[PDB]
């Protein structure tokens, strides 16, 4: 946002799959979903992180 | 936070904040609930068309 332009820089955020507290669990057959997160529905911040 | 100041960013006409908020990223799903929409267009001008 601070340069206009840009190229969108890559950034890959490798994470544990048992932190992830919100995780829909992408669908089963062959993950292709689009399938979008829930962000901000967490009233807990413990070892639960997003 | 960013919610409201979207709406206000909507129903004021003022467009470059609107890419500003959407650039720092909205829901879009959590915010174009109908109740919203349906503001949006309550605030269209009396003598319009």
């Amino acid at each position: 946002m601070a340069s206009t332009g840009g190229t969108k820089v890559v950034a890959m955020g490798v994470a544990p799959w048992g932190v992830v507290r919100n995780r829909d669990t992408l669908i089963n057959p062959k993950g292709s979903f689009p399938a979008r997160y829930r962000w901000r529905g967490d009233p807990e911040d413990g070892v639960q992180f997003p | 936070h960013l919610e409201a100041s979207l709406m206000d960013a909507l129903l004021n006409d003022r467009p470059e904040f609107v890419r500003l908020l959407i650039s720092h990223g909205l829901s879009l799903g959590h915010f174009l609930t109908p109740m919203r929409l349906a503001q949006l267009y309550s605030a269209a001008p009396s003598n319009s068309l």
